RNA sequence: UGGAGAGUUUGAUCCUGGCUCAGGGUGAACGCUGGCGGCGUGCCUAAGACAUGCAAGUCGUGCGGGCCGCGGGAUUUUACUCCGUGGUCAGCGGCGGACGGGUGAGUAACGCGUGGGUGACCUACCCGGAAGAGGGGGACAACCCGGGGAAACUCGGGCUAAUCCCCCAUGUGGACCCGCCCCUUGGGGUGUGUCCAAAGGGCUUUGCCCGCUUCCGGAUGGGCCCGCGUCCCAUCAGCUAGUUGGUGGGGUAAUGGCCCACCAAGGCGACGACGGGUAGCCGGUCUGAGAGGAUGGCCGGCCACAGGGGCACUGAGACACGGGCCCCACUCCUACGGGAGGCAGCAGUUAGGAAUCUUCCGCAAUGGGCGCAAGCCUGACGGAGCGACGCCGCUUGGAGGAAGAAGCCCUUCGGGGUGUAAACUCCUGAACCCGGGACGAAACCCCCGACGAGGGGACUGACGGUACCGGGGUAAUAGCGCCGGCCAACUCCGUGCCAGCAGCCGCGGUAAUACGGAGGGCGCGAGCGUUACCCGGAUUCACUGGGCGUAAAGGGCGUGUAGGCGGCCUGGGGCGUCCCAUGUGAAAGA
């Protein structure tokens, strides 16, 4: 599954800031600050005029880009969320937010999707207390998210949640920073996320 | 490539035979009744379907001609006869009639 | 419960035995308009009883041939020939569509 | 014959049997005359043997017999417990 | 909670209209590629042919033997004989072999679906209730002695047991004829008359267990019948002698031309008979906004078939896949007379084919047959194995890391690109190694109690040293398709109407974003493409929802048959239509 490539390099072509490296994403370039521009050959002759399609393309392309999950797997999610009783729109959103490998992320555990995904694989994340090595395991609320406390000890978590001493975190979160542990509030609003991201563009490109 | 419930089959021949037989008697017999009251027999005719009756009765008793086939052929039986008699005279003496 | 059909007498040619014609009427699955539609049936009239043109109740019956099925329950009027004048031009129409 | 007995649902190392009286002669996992309770022998959950007491009491009235371990499951629901 | 359209007829336009693409699906196959797991799934073709093993038995608590043993007795003389017991082999006798499992050949039909009927019926084992088992008699295998055959086998003669067969009794009762009563298709009740029961076995032995007989009910399972529904062709229009009905038989568990005799002359069809083609039907499945279209593989239900064609026997049940008989076609044995056989059971072989699995492991679980039980049988089944065939989860790293190596590609020679990508620093640690290690299994049974209820006890795991838990631990796989427009993605060479591309429109004739290669790019990712097929879009068969002056389409015109349609008022009825209740709509699926 999952991507595995140039990255800080959609950062670009997607035309805006994804932090997917997130570390440095932040600091002279997402590689975004140096040439904000589309790659290769051709990335800064003048702008194609794009088609009513090319435009809802990219738009899914950079949310589904933003967390890394595979194209099948988004499109189950989507379809999911479809179905799914209330506004279709959002629900999605809240649905790819509660992927754990997301929910570790946006507690800090690490400092991007695509290290916290590893954290995940790795054992060193827990739920609950009984541990969780699946990224697309569904985080319900009420659930606490721990660093495995035999994890606790590493040189990266210990930067990572240190890095989190000063820092504030999202309105349907909430971080007990001492004892290395999250809770899951409740579902994001489509008001608490601020994604560079037209999502009623996305539906549509799961029209035709 | 050697069953040997095809005894099953010996035993079968057995049997058929031993129904064969019982019926035997019972078609014979009747045909012998019915036969007889065609003729006018008060004695004699019913003597012999009383027989018969009984006969069929027995045949019902296992296998061969359970059930209300039995029934069936007492019926048959001694409603020919009965009808018969009274087709010529003569009524009475003995016999499975209720008269 | 036994079936009761409601038709019209247009044969007494056979013994013990009418032809009825019952219509039936209903919408149409896939176009709507209601429609009508009928079936002959060959109904036990044992008293050689009902005639030509009686419209009669039939009753879902204990089998009396192949195809008689039916008993003939009841007769609802008597005279209607207009009925079985209907069903006979209809079959005399058939001559002129062969070749 | 009719008869109390288990019948295979659920799915593989993931056994749930249904607890239903059936004619003798009917497939395992085939058409049966009622449910009447189920079991779940690796006790996954606390809802793990359930039956419906007064329904066994009329199929064993009109004479159903059990399997063996279909009894079984049926008296640790207290179907033949009395006074 | 639901509905997107685009390309292509012209110099241009509007319209008709077809073709084509974008989506979803599949028991797939094929190409390039291919790491791990769970759960599904896998002969769509020849219902062709099949080597081999296995797929149905079991009961000694129904019975008597044969063969191999062992041990006791009678006689004190050793021969002969009585009893007990262990193997083992069939036989008689039971219950099962009609289930389970396989296939879709045939079937356009009461086959299926759905709703009803049976006063026209059956149901072994199970449950409940009423009442019984008292006398006699007989035979056939086994075993023994003969004969015929190469073999399959087979003919005769003699002995014998029983829960095997018969006879008499008893008649709770039931059956039948006739009558009468109620009830109404053959449903109950009643009276003469007649007829009909049984089997024994075990013992923890006078009192229990397993059985037997008659009958009334229950339960389950089935037969038969009926209304409605169920594909294409009218370039198939007439069909029919058991034909349609009757009366009387026969036959069945039971109705019925189901069959037969006799009589009558009828039955069916444009609302599509008859004929031809195709086809198992359904629950469902896929698709669609829906109406609809398409479909019926896995799973569940029904049906039908067991080399092809007949047919009956036995039985509660079969006209019986692993029973029987005959005809036919094939294969095998044959001493040429005769014989054996039937994977559409599990594996497997071979043939056909684009294509479809292991001659595996286990009765541990569930379920089934016999058994009082212990148990035995169970290729049903529970597992494992092969195949990216499908779905789902997971990996091929994570954070740093230059105004940015080399190489390669572009270049107005300044430079621009691949690119934070690599290198390189730290971090984590798929795989792999070590240690422990399941649930699935508590019953049958035994003990206590009372063989009940209830309590106590023991045996048992194919999967499997697997899942899972703990410890250790290596930076560790990427491919395929596409970049003229529809349609997301552009440049240099080569090539010169060639070689080639191509779903449609169309590219190529020396400057090709369309061919081939390369850099770069888009898309998806253990996959990606291709071909075939289904629905979609297609309001392009239009019910929802189309049309016919010139686009395809008004019959050359009438007459009027069936049929379709029918002004205004009032009344009955209540068929259509509408409403309330109720039954039905299994499970799976959704
Ligand atoms: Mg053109
Ligand atoms: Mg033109
Ligand atoms: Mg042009
Ligand atoms: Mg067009
Ligand atoms: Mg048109
Ligand atoms: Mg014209």
């Amino acid at each position: 599954g999952r991507y595995i490539g140039p990255v800080c390099r959609l950062c670009r072509r997607e035309g805006v800031k994804l932090y997917l490296k997130g570390e440095r994403c932040y600091s002279p370039k997402c590689a975004m600050e140096r040439r904000p521009y589309p790659p290769g050959q051709h990335g800064q002759k003048r702008a194609r005029r794009p088609s009513d399609y090319a435009v809802r393309l990219r738009e899914k392309q950079k949310l589904r880009r933003i967390y890394g999950i595979s194209e099948r797997q988004f499109r189950n999610l989507f379809e999911e969320a479809s179905k799914k009783k209330g506004v279709t729109g959002s629900v999605f959103l809240g649905l790819l937010e509660s992927r754990l490998d997301n929910v570790v992320y946006r507690l800090g555990f690490a400092v991007s999707r695509r290290q916290a995904r590893q954290l995940v694989r790795h054992g060193h994340i827990t739920v609950n207390g009984r541990r969780v090595d699946l990224p697309s395991y569904r985080v319900r609320p009420g659930d606490e998210i721990a660093v495995a406390e035999k994890s606790r000890n590493l040189e990266l978590i210990r930067q990572n949640l240190e890095a989190m001493k000063g820092r504030k975190v999202g309105p349907w979160l909430s971080l007990d920073v001492e004892g290395m542990k999250g809770k899951f509030l409740r579902l994001p609003d489509r008001e608490d996320l601020a994604l560079p991201v037209n999502e009623q563009l996305v539906i549509e490109f799961y029209s035709r | 490539r050697n069953l040997s419930a095809l005894k099953r089959h010996r035993q079968s021949l057995k049997r058929r035979l031993r129904n064969k037989a019982k019926k035997s008697a019972i078609k014979t017999l009747s045909k012998k009744a019915i036969q007889l009251a065609q003729e006018g027999k008060a004695e004699e005719a019913l003597k012999i379907m009383r027989k018969a009756e009984s006969l069929i009765d027995k045949a019902a008793k296992g296998s061969t001609l359970h059930k209300n086939a039995a029934a069936r052929r007492k019926s048959r039986l001694m409603r020919k006869v009965r009808q018969l008699l009274e087709a010529a005279g003569a009524p009475l003496i003995g016999g499975g009639l209720s008269a | 419960p036994k079936k009761v059909l409601t038709g019209v007498v247009v044969s007494d040619k056979m013994q013990k035995t009418v032809t009825v014609l019952v219509e039936r009427q209903f919408p149409h699955p896939l176009y709507g308009k209601v429609i009508k539609r009928s079936k002959k049936y060959l109904a036990h009239d044992p008293e050689e009883k009902y005639k030509l043109g009686d419209v009669v109740e039939i009753i879902e019956s204990r089998p009396i041939s192949k195809r008689k099925r039916f008993r003939v329950l009841r007769l609802v009027e008597s005279g209607r020939m207009d009925l079985v004048e209907k069903y006979l031009i209809r079959r005399q129409n058939y001559e002129s569509l062969s070749k | 014959m009719v008869k109390i007995r288990l019948a295979r649902f659920g799915s593989k190392h993931n056994p749930h049997y249904r607890i239903v009286v059936t004619d003798a002669r009917r497939k395992r996992d085939g058409k049966y005359i009622e449910k009447i309770g189920y079991y779940d022998p690796r006790k996954t959950t606390p809802d793990w043997l359930k039956v419906d007491v007064e329904r066994a009491r009329y199929w064993l009235s009109v004479g159903a017999q059990p399997t063996d371990t279909a009894r079984r499951l049926l008296r640790q629901a207290g179907v033949f417990r009395q006074e």
